[PDB]
C-alpha cells in the first residue's frame, strides 16, 4: 500500500508551478554520482524548503535525481517523511520489476542471453529508456547512430571533468563524436530506467509530458559569468547587494527556493556553481537500431528496429518561464510529446498547433517530426499512447503498462504458458 | 571452410599463369541482408592497378578511353565493349552458411587450429565465405592497388564495393606415407583476423590469414609509393563522379534551353489550365524544386537508370533494326497484296523513368517508373502508372517532375504540363567510365536454371537455414 | 495581366472526377502559403 | 612578442574586465599558459569563458 | 535533429494518419463490423501489415 | 462551377523578365560555386 | 475533457475541427456570457455593438 506516495507524485508532476531550477540542477548533475555528492546539501535544503512552502514533492521528474536522492540523502539533511516518499518511489519501481519477469521459471540462458529477457521487453537490453544518462553495459546487437553511420568504439570518447577540455566545450554543438561519462549502466538499473520512463511517467502524467534541451553553453556563460562567482575565496552584507552581484536571472531562479536564513542566497549560488564543472554538452537525439532476439528473428530476419532516445536532455512536465530563450523543445517519442509544452516553448510549434487545433490532443496522435515518425519500426506503438492517455493514476495502471510489454516470441509464449499466464 | 582451402589450392595451381595470390574473405550482416545472403548467385572480383587500369584492358591505353557521342546506333561501343567488360570480371568460389554462429567457435569446432592473439569471440547471424585474388604482374605487389567486390542475385541486381591493398595488407607484409595438404592445412590453422572497410567506409568485412597459404613462400616484395597512392586517389575520384557530372550536364542543358526559348515554355503533357491562376508562384516553386533536384540527385536518378539498358548488347542491334524500320518509303502495292504481313511499327505506349520533387515538404523520389502514351485528341503526353492508373502529380501545384525517354530525351515539367525539352549529352565522358560504372549483369549458366534461354525461371534456389539442410 | 497564352479562345467548364483528367484547382491563399512555406524549407537542409 | 597575443586572449576573446588582473587570479594565468597554445577556437569565445568558469569551480572544491 | 524541430512545424500542412492509429479508434464490438475499413490489413496477430 | 482551358500544342506559358533574370543568376552562381557532390564525398 | 470525444475527434473538415461539430462547448460561435478578450477567430462570427 504505497498509495500516498503516488498521490504525491501525481500532484507534483501535474503541477504547473514545478520549479525552474529542478531541470537546471538535473542537467548540471547530469546523473553523475560525483556531481550529486558535490551538491548534496543544496538539493536536500531545496527539497525541504519547496515542500514546506508548496505542498509537492520536487525533483520527481528525473529518475537519476530521485534515485540518488533516495540513496544518498538518507543519512541526513532530510526528514524521514520525504526520504520515505523517495524510497517508496524506488520500491514501486522494484515491485513492478518483480512483476515484469517470471521469477519462478527464468533459470537459464539462451544464446548467452538471460531467460527473463526473452519474456518481457523490460528485461531486454535492446529496449532503451527514452532518456539516457550513461550508455548501457550491453551493446551486442545495438547500433547507435549519431549523425548517419553507426558509432564505432573509436568515435565514443570519455570526457574528463577535472582539467582543461577546451576543445570539448568548443565541440558542444557538434554531433559525430559522442562524448560520454566513463560509466556504463548495469542491467538492473537499465531495467529501472526503462520502468521509470515507460511505466511510471506516462501513467502518472497522463501522457502530458515532454522533453527539452538547453543551449547550456550560452546559458552558463551569462548566468554564472558574474564577477561574484569568479572571485570565490576559500556574503551577509545585504539582500539587494547579493541580487546585484548574482544577476537578475539567477535571482529569479533561486531567490526563495534554496535560501533559508541559515544560508544566504549567495552561498546557495556558490553551491550550485561548483557543480557546473560536470558541464556535459548540448542536447542530442540518438537513434537506436537493433535486430530482435534470436527467437523473434525467425520471421522477418532483416527487420532492423528503429528507436529514438534523448541524450544530455531532460524530461519535463511543465514549460519553463525563466529559461525560455535558452531552451529547445524536442518532442521525439509518442510519450513525452505534449503539444502545450512545446507550443509554449517555441513560436513555430505554437503557430502550427493554432492552425490545426485537432492536433492539440494528447492521445499520441500529435504529428511527430518526420525523422521520429517511424511508428512501425518502434517497439512501442499507438495503443500504448491511447491507453495511457486516459488510464487512471493508480499503481495498477503502471503495472498494467509493464505487463503490456510481455513479448510474443515462442520462448516467451512457453514461459507464459507454463506459469499458466 | 572448404571454399578457402579449395581456393588456396586453385590459386596455387594457376599462379604460374595468372600470378594472382588468394585473399580469403568472410562477410556478415553488415555488407548484405539475410535475404541477400539466402539468395546469392555469384560473387565477382575485379582488380584495378594504381594507374586506374582494369586487369583485362590493354596496358598502353585502349579505344574505350575515347569518348562516346550520344548516338544510339554505336551505343557506347556496342557489343564489343560488353565483351571486354565481361572479360575483365572474374568469378570466385563461395559458400553460404545461414545459421547464426561465431567464427572462433565455428573454426575450433572444425579441424582448424585458430591461434589468434586474444580469444575475442566475433558473432554474426549468417556467414558467406569467399576468396578473391589480386594480381601482381611480377614478384612485386603494390599497396596502391584496389580490389572490387560484387555480389550477384538471381534478379540480375548487384552491388559494388571497392577497397585498396594497403587496408587489406596493412600489417600482413610486415609480419615477414605421404602428407596431404588438407592435413597440414588444418594442423597449421590461422592466426590473424582483421577488419577491412570500403573506400567510402560503407562495408565492413573480415579477412582470414592461413599460415599454410601458398603465397607465403614466394618471398614476394611489397611497397606503397606516395605518388602512386595519390594517383590511385585521383583515379578513384574520376571513377566516382560519373553520375554527378551526368546530372550537372542535365542541369546545364536545362538552363541553356530555358535561356534559348526566352523563358516561354510550351505545353507537352496534357493538363487543363486556368487563365486566372497566379503563375508567378508556380515559377518560383519551379525554381525551388529545380534547386532541390540539383541538391538531392543520386546515382539512382532517372537519367542513369535510363542510360543503363542502353549499354546492354541488345541495344545496338535493336537500334539498327528500329532505324532501318523507320528508314522506309511508302510500301509498294506488291508487298501489301503478296508475301508476309507488314512489320509491326513502334508501339503506342512507352516505358519511362522520372524524378519527382516536392516543395511543400522536403521529399524527392528518384527510381520512379512511369508509362507514357500520347493523347490522340490533342497529341500531348499522358503519364500512366505501372498498373495503368493515371498519374495525378501533374495536377499537384507543389510538384515538378523530370522525365527521361529511352532514347535519352528528357522533359522538365512544372505544374500545368508546360515543359522544357532537351537531349542528354553523354559526350562529356569517356566510354570507359560509363561502361565500367554502370552495366547490366549478364547471366552465366549455373544450377537450377534451364539451358534453353528464355524459358520460365524455376524456383529460386534459396539455400536457407530455416529448413533442415538439404542433401 | 496575361502570362498564360491559350490556343482555345473560350474556356470550358470543368467536369468529371479527378481520376479522369489533370486539372489545376488553385485557391490563391493555398498557392501563396505553399510558396511562402516552401521558400524557407529549401534553405534548412569551407 | 607575447603581450599582443596575451592581451588578445584576455580582452578581445575573454572580454574579462580589466580590474581582474593576472596576479589577482592564479588559475587565470595557469589557463592562459595553455590557452595561447591553440590559435583556433577564437570565434566562440563562450567556450573559453565556460572553461575558465568550470576551472574556477574545480579550484574551489574542498575535495 | 536536435535543432531542426521548428522547421518541421514551420510549414502549416497536415500530416496523414496511419493504418494502426486508425485501427486503434474502434470500439470492441464495432471493430468487426463492415464499417471498419482497416480489416484488410489485420492478417496476423504477431505481425501487422 | 469553374471554367478551364483545354490543352493543345499551340498554348504556351510565358516567363516574367525578373523571374528569368533570377533563374539565370542562380544558374551562373551554381556553375561558378564548385560545390560538387563528388567533391564532398572525396573530402 | 468529458465534453469532447478525445478518442474519435481526430480530424478536420473546415477551419473548425471535429470537436466543434460534436460539442458546442468547443466551437467559437458560442461566446461566453462575460467577455474581456475577443477570441482568436471570427470566420462566421460578427460582433454588433
Amino acid at each position: 500500500d504505497y498509495e500516498e506516495t503516488l498521490r504525491l507524485f501525481k500532484t507534483t508532476v501535474t503541477s504547473p508551478n514545478y520549479p525552474e531550477l529542478c531541470y537546471l540542477v538535473d542537467v548540471l548533475v547530469h546523473g553523475n554520482v560525483d556531481a550529486f555528492l558535490l551538491i548534496r546539501t543544496f538539493v536536500a535544503r531545496c527539497i525541504v524548503n519547496m515542500f514546506h512552502t508548496r505542498q509537492l514533492l520536487v525533483f520527481a521528474h528525473s529518475y537519476a535525481l530521485v534515485t540518488l536522492i533516495a540513496e544518498h540523502l538518507a543519512d541526513g539533511a532530510l526528514p524521514p517523511q520525504l526520504l520515505f516518499h523517495y524510497r517508496n518511489l524506488v520500491a514501486v519501481l522494484r515491485l513492478v520489476t518483480r512483476i515484469s519477469a517470471l521469477p519462478g521459471l527464468n533459470n537459464g540462458q539462451l544464446a548467452e542471453e538471460p531467460l527473463s529477457a526473452y519474456v518481457n521487453a523490460l528485461h531486454d537490453h535492446r529496449l532503451w529508456p527514452p532518456f539516457v544518462t550513461h550508455l548501457p553495459r550491453n551493446m551486442e546487437g545495438v547500433q547507435v547512430v549519431a549523425d548517419r553511420q553507426p558509432l564505432n568504439p573509436a568515435n565514443i570518447e570519455a570526457r574528463h571533468h577535472g582539467v582543461s577540455d577546451v576543445p570539448r566545450l568548443g565541440a558542444m554543438d557538434a554531433d559525430e563524436p559522442l562524448f560520454v561519462d566513463d560509466y556504463r549502466a548495469t542491467d538492473d538499473e537499465w531495467t529501472l530506467q526503462k520502468v521509470f520512463y515507460l511505466c511510471l511517467m506516462p501513467a502518472m502524467t497522463n501522457n502530458r509530458a515532454c522533453g527539452l534541451g538547453l543551449n547550456l553553453k550560452t546559458l552558463l556563460v551569462d548566468l554564472f559569468y558574474r564577477p561574484a562567482f569568479l572571485l570565490m575565496p576559500a556574503p551577509e552584507d545585504s539582500i539587494a547587494a547579493q541580487r546585484q552581484a548574482v544577476g537578475e536571472m539567477l535571482t529569479e531562479l533561486v531567490e526563495d527556493v534554496a535560501t533559508d536564513a541559515h544560508t544566504p542566497l549567495l552561498q546557495a549560488c556558490r553551491e550550485l556553481f561548483l557543480a557546473v564543472q560536470f558541464v556535459g554538452e548540448h542536447v542530442k537525439v540518438l537513434e537506436v537500431r537493433a535486430p530482435l532476439d534470436h527467437a523473434q528473428r525467425q520471421g522477418l530476419p532483416d527487420f532492423i528496429s528503429r528507436q529514438h532516445v534523448l541524450y544530455n536532455g531532460c524530461c519535463v512536465v511543465t514549460a519553463p518561464k525563466t529559461l525560455i530563450e535558452y531552451s529547445l523543445p524536442v518532442p521525439f517519442h509518442r510519450f513525452y510529446s505534449n503539444p502545450t509544452i512545446c507550443a509554449a516553448l517555441s513560436d513555430d510549434i505554437k503557430r502550427y498547433v493554432t492552425e490545426f487545433p485537432h492536433y492539440h490532443r494528447h492521445d499520441g496522435g500529435f504529428p511527430l517530426p518526420t525523422a521520429f515518425a517511424h511508428e512501425y519500426h518502434n517497439w512501442l506503438r499507438s495503443p500504448f499512447s491511447r491507453y495511457s492517455a486516459t488510464c487512471p493514476n493508480v499503481l495498477h495502471s503502471v503495472m498494467t503498462l509493464a505487463a503490456m510489454l510481455y513479448k510474443i516470441s515462442p520462448v516467451s509464449l512457453v514461459l507464459q504458458t507454463k506459469a499458466h499466464i | 571452410m572448404e571454399t578457402h582451402l579449395y581456393s588456396d589450392l586453385a590459386f596455387e595451381a594457376r599462379f604460374a599463369d595468372d600470378e594472382q595470390l588468394p585473399l580469403h574473405l568472410v562477410l556478415d550482416q553488415e555488407v548484405l541482408s539475410n535475404e541477400e545472403a539466402e539468395t546469392l548467385r555469384y560473387v565477382y572480383y575485379r582488380n584495378v592497378d594504381s594507374a586506374g587500369r582494369s586487369t583485362g584492358r590493354a596496358p598502353g591505353g585502349d579505344e574505350d578511353d575515347a569518348p562516346a557521342s550520344d548516338d544510339a546506333e554505336d551505343a557506347v561501343g556496342g557489343d564489343r565493349a560488353f565483351d571486354r567488360e565481361r572479360r575483365t570480371w572474374q568469378r570466385a568460389c563461395f559458400r553460404v552458411l545461414p545459421r547464426p554462429l561465431e567464427l572462433l567457435d565455428y573454426l575450433r569446432q572444425s579441424g582448424l587450429t585458430v591461434t589468434l592473439e586474444k580469444e575475442q569471440r566475433v558473432r554474426m547471424f549468417y556467414a558467406v565465405f569467399t576468396t578473391l585474388g589480386l594480381r601482381c604482374p611480377d614478384n612485386r605487389l603494390s599497396g596502391a592497388q584496389t580490389l572490387h567486390l560484387r555480389l550477384v542475385w538471381p534478379d540480375g541486381s548487384y552491388r559494388d564495393w571497392e577497397f585498396l591493398a594497403r587496408d587489406l595488407l596493412r600489417e600482413e607484409m610486415e609480419a615477414n606415407d605421404e602428407v596431404a595438404r588438407t592435413d597440414e592445412w588444418k594442423g597449421a590453422g590461422v592466426s590473424r583476423l582483421r577488419e577491412v572497410w570500403d573506400v567510402q567506409h560503407r562495408v565492413r568485412l573480415r579477412v582470414l590469414w592461413y599460415v599454410n597459404s601458398f603465397w607465403r613462400s614466394r618471398e614476394l616484395s611489397y611497397d606503397d609509393h606516395e605518388v602512386e597512392l595519390y594517383r590511385a586517389l585521383d583515379a578513384y575520384r574520376a571513377r566516382i563522379a560519373v553520375e554527378y557530372v551526368l546530372i550537372r550536364a542535365v542541369r546545364d542543358e536545362i538552363y541553356a534551353v530555358l535561356r534559348r526559348d526566352g523563358g516561354a515554355l510550351p505545353q507537352r503533357f496534357a493538363c487543363h489550365v486556368s487563365r486566372n491562376m497566379s503563375w508567378r508562384v508556380v515559377w518560383e516553386l519551379c525554381r525551388h524544386a529545380l534547386a532541390l533536384w540539383m541538391d538531392w540527385a543520386d546515382v539512382r536518378s532517372c537519367i542513369i537508370k535510363a542510360l543503363t539498358p542502353r549499354l546492354s548488347r541488345g541495344a545496338a542491334a535493336a537500334a539498327q533494326r528500329a532505324r532501318r524500320q523507320r528508314e522506309r518509303s511508302a510500301p509498294k502495292p506488291q508487298e501489301l497484296l503478296f508475301g508476309p504481313r507488314n512489320e509491326s511499327g513502334p508501339p503506342a505506349e512507352q516505358t519511362w523513368y522520372a524524378d519527382v520533387v516536392r516543395c511543400v515538404r522536403a521529399q524527392v523520389d528518384l527510381g520512379v517508373e512511369v508509362r507514357a502514351a500520347r493523347c490522340p485528341r490533342t497529341g500531348l503526353w499522358i503519364v500512366r502508372d505501372r498498373r495503368g492508373r493515371l498519374r495525378r502529380w501533374l495536377s499537384q501545384p507543389e510538384v515538378c517532375v523530370l522525365y527521361v525517354t529511352p532514347d535519352l530525351d528528357f522533359y522538365w515539367v512544372l505544374p500545368g504540363g508546360f515543359a522544357v525539352s532537351s537531349r542528354v549529352t553523354l559526350h562529356g565522358l569517356a566510354q570507359r567510365a560509363l561502361r565500367d560504372r554502370f552495366q547490366n549483369f549478364e547471366a552465366v549458366l549455373a544450377r537450377g536454371m534451364h539451358v534453353e534461354a528464355g524459358r520460365q525461371e524455376p524456383e529460386t534456389p534459396r539455400v536457407s537455414g530455416r529448413r533442415l539442410p538439404f542433401d | 495581366m496575361s502570362l498564360l497564352h491559350t490556343f482555345w479562345r473560350l474556356p470550358v467548364a470543368v467536369f468529371f472526377e479527378p481520376h479522369e483528367e489533370n486539372v489545376l484547382r488553385c485557391p490563391e491563399r493555398v498557392l501563396r502559403r505553399l510558396l511562402e512555406d516552401a521558400a524557407v524549407t529549401m534553405r534548412g537542409g569551407d | 612578442k607575447r603581450d599582443e597575443k596575451h592581451r588578445h586572449v584576455v580582452n578581445v576573446v575573454l572580454e574579462l574586465p580589466t580590474e581582474i588582473s593576472e596576479a589577482t587570479h592564479p588559475v587565470l594565468a595557469t589557463m592562459l599558459s595553455k590557452y595561447t597554445r591553440m590559435s583556433s577556437l577564437f570565434n566562440d569565445k563562450c567556450a573559453f569563458k565556460l572553461d575558465l568558469l568550470r576551472m574556477v569551480a574545480v579550484s574551489r572544491t574542498r575535495r | 535533429a536536435a535543432r531542426r524541430i521548428p522547421h518541421f512545424y514551420r510549414v502549416r500542412r497536415e500530416v496523414p494518419r496511419t493504418v494502426n492509429e486508425m485501427k486503434q479508434d474502434f470500439v470492441v464490438t464495432d471493430f468487426y463490423k463492415v464499417g471498419n475499413i482497416t480489416l484488410y490489413t489485420e492478417l496476423h496477430p504477431f505481425f501487422d501489415f | 462551377v469553374a471554367v478551364f482551358f483545354e490543352p493543345h500544342e499551340e498554348n504556351v506559358l510565358r516567363c516574367p523578365e525578373r523571374v528569368l533574370r533570377r533563374l539565370l543568376e542562380d544558374a551562373a552562381v551554381t556553375m561558378r560555386g564548385g560545390g560538387w557532390r563528388e567533391d564532398v564525398l572525396m573530402d
